[PDB]
């Protein structure tokens, strides 16, 4: 491993301390990056100083049966999925217990409470509920076809500009839902599914009454799949794909990147392969050592 | 809201090439009028990457000199290699100091560009403070002593402890007495405040607001750690 | 001026970056013209390196933007992209007029030869991409003409692992490739330079026995990448 200065802007994190990298070093094998301070601990294998300000760049419910529902689409996990149309393009869950206890039908005013408040682009803009003959969720359709049938019915491949582009928008959202102080259990591409221009929605965040670092290890999976559609990536691609794949799948759950620090390395791998797009050249002498 | 010269500054960042972009970006405020948030967001952009240069350049320059101790020709040039840096990075804060007390600041209408136009005139004089020493150093800092005052002052008065420019504030002002006057505990207490107060304003979560909200709160978290350490 | 005074102002301009004035730093040793040794070589082409790989990413991710605008836009985003190679040709235009006019009459000793002549034809294979028609034509002939005179010299007196020879065996072969598109051509030039490194791994020693390797691994990363 040969090793050079280098100062980072925008947002760039150690790969040792795991915290704010700006002026440190980067590896011209596999792109490891380490601070000076964190260059002791630092192997072979591929009087600190504070920091300051980084530069940045009820009436939802709705009556039952008026619905024009359409075919069911799948089964959920506690509920039926339904599409329907009412002065609009929506979609009905059927969810499970018929007559509501008394416990989840407080939580359910409190539920909807909580969910009229999410609004992130990446995710599946919640619509509308009803609870009026039995408990029913309502979810915006996706205009098209979801995720799961693009990558394994009808195949369909995508640009790999386009696949990671779609993992990058797929990371705006799980981390903003993180934020909200929200833990993910059934984060898979069977939840996923593509709107307008195949633009990624994540739906499956309801119930949060009556239902970090795993949801990454689901993320993880739901990435795998893109590349597929660990070494059987293509080559071609940059090389710190599969750097970030490897710490997405650690068994511990501190020694996984959380998802803000990805959000950013992200947008470095997609920087490198447009910037270098070619046979390579020829690197030069190191010139620093431990 | 002359578009042809704000995709020019765009493209300067896209390709990198930031010398560029702060000449275009400085003839925007030359226009006299009001500037929106994104035409305003950028100008902080700007000066600051190429004040970050210096920063780390002037920093391992000096910090070879006090350092490599028996030698007389090695230091002779160091010292007016280090020095040579120091009339460079005058040339950024008069340059830069001398457009927000003449055009912005005087124009400003809402606590929003008060606020953010007061708070980024303290930050550029806080980097002039590590070259000077002694009285020149004090005729710098008293002087933004005052600056981290006042845009202190209306800020309480209008906008939440969420508002994006308001929770900056709280980080660098923090670091101000902790870096140039030494009061751990006096810092301590100002900082750690503030910080409540965002975990109060949990409620007024927005997707603007989300990524600030925890990206310095993370980062004044991590200051208590080291310095009480 | 001294030659021990400017080797130790390199040697910090290496560091806190500001390479515009490590270049200027070894172009005044050049003109009294005194000789470099393999350190002082190394510098002289360390700095310059960086100096145009600024522009070159610089460039190509204006490019992509123009062709991807489809309209006054196209208009002016067209006209930055033409800005930016104009600096690039000065500075090939003073690099290379260096060597021709003082580096390279003065050169004595077999390896030195080498080196000028193979930093002749990487910094005129730069100027290709920007030139189209006869003018490409000639860069790209004028460059292979260095290219192929400093192969010449390579197999009369530098062994077949030599961390300089084997520099030139990586960017010839590229040359064909990337630019004039003879890929087996280039393939098969490129294919015989592996072979010549792997052949008498032995006479390798510890100060070079990974650095050759530096450039092996990337011929191999070449090969893989070509091959399919
Ligand atoms: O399946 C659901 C669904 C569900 F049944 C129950 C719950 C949730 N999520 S939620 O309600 O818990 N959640 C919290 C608030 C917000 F409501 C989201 C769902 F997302 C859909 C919702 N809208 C959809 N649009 C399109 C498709 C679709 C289209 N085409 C195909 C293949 C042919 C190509 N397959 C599937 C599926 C759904």
């Amino acid at each position: 491993h040969n090793f050079v200065r280098k100062t980072f802007f925008t947002l760039a994190f150690c790969d040792f301390c795991r915290k704010l990298l700006f002026q440190g070093f980067r590896c011209q094998t596999c792109g490891y990056k380490f601070h000076q301070r964190c260059s002791t601990e630092v192997p072979l294998m591929c009087r600190d100083r504070s920091s300051s300000a980084p530069n940045v760049h009820d009436d939802w419910e709705i009556p039952d049966g008026q619905i024009t529902v359409g075919q069911r689409i799948g089964s959920g996990s506690f509920g039926t999925v339904y599409k329907g149309k009412w002065h609009g393009d929506v979609a009905v869950k059927m969810l499970n217990v018929t007559a509501p206890t008394p416990q989840q039908l407080q939580a359910f005013k409190n539920e909807v409470g909580v969910l009229r408040k999410t609004r992130h682009v990446n995710i599946l803009l919640f619509m509308g509920y009803s609870t009026k003959p039995q408990l029913a969720i309502v979810t915006q359709w996706c205009e098209g076809s979801s995720l799961y049938h693009h990558l394994h019915i009808i195949e369909t491949k995508f640009e790999m500009k386009k696949l990671i582009d779609i993992a990058r928008q797929t990371a705006q959202g799980m981390d903003y839902l993180h934020a909200k102080s929200i833990i993910h259990r059934d984060l898979k591409s069977n939840n996923i599914f593509l709107h307008e221009d195949l633009t990624v929605k994540i739906g499956d965040f309801g119930l949060a009454t009556v239902k970090f670092q795993s949801d990454v290890y689901a993320f993880g999976i739901v990435l795998y799949e893109l590349m597929t559609g660990l070494s059987k990536v293509r080559s071609n691609c940059p090389k710190a794909m599969k750097r970030l794949m490897a710490e997405c799948l650690k068994k511990k759950r501190d020694e996984r990147p959380l998802f803000p620090q990805i959000l950013a390395s992200i947008e470095l791998l997609a920087r490198s392969l447009p910037k270098i797009h070619r046979s390579a050249s020829e690197p030069s002498l190191n010139r620093a050592g431990f | 809201d002359k578009n042809e010269l704000v995709q020019k500054a765009k493209l300067a960042e896209q390709a990198e090439r930031y010398d560029d972009m702060a000449a275009c970006m400085k003839s925007v405020t030359e226009q006299g009028a009001e500037l929106s948030n994104e035409e305003r967001n950028l100008l902080s952009v700007a000066y600051k990457n190429v004040v970050g240069a210096r920063r780390s350049s002037w920093r391992v320059v000096s910090s070879i000199e006090q350092k490599t101790e028996g030698a007389e020709k090695k230091q002779q040039m160091a010292r007016e290699y280090r020095e040579k840096i120091e009339t460079e990075l005058r040339d950024i804060c008069n340059d830069v100091l001398s457009l927000l007390e003449k055009f912005l600041i005087p124009n400003a209408s809402q606590a929003e560009s008060k606020v953010f136009y007061l708070k980024m005139k303290g930050d550029y004089y806080r980097y002039l403070a590590e070259v000077a020493a002694g009285d020149d150093k004090k005729g710098i800092v008293d002087q933004s002593q005052q600056a981290y005052q006042e845009a202190f002052e209306i800020s309480k008065k209008e906008m939440q402890p969420t508002h994006p420019i308001r929770l900056g504030l709280a980080l660098n002002f923090s670091v101000f007495y902790y870096e140039i006057l030494n009061s751990p505990e006096k810092a301590c207490s100002l900082a750690k405040t503030a910080f409540d107060e965002a975990i109060a304003e949990l409620d007024t979560l927005s997707e603007e607001s989300y990524k600030d909200s925890t990206l310095i709160m993370q980062l004044l978290r991590d200051n208590l750690t080291l310095w009480t350490s």
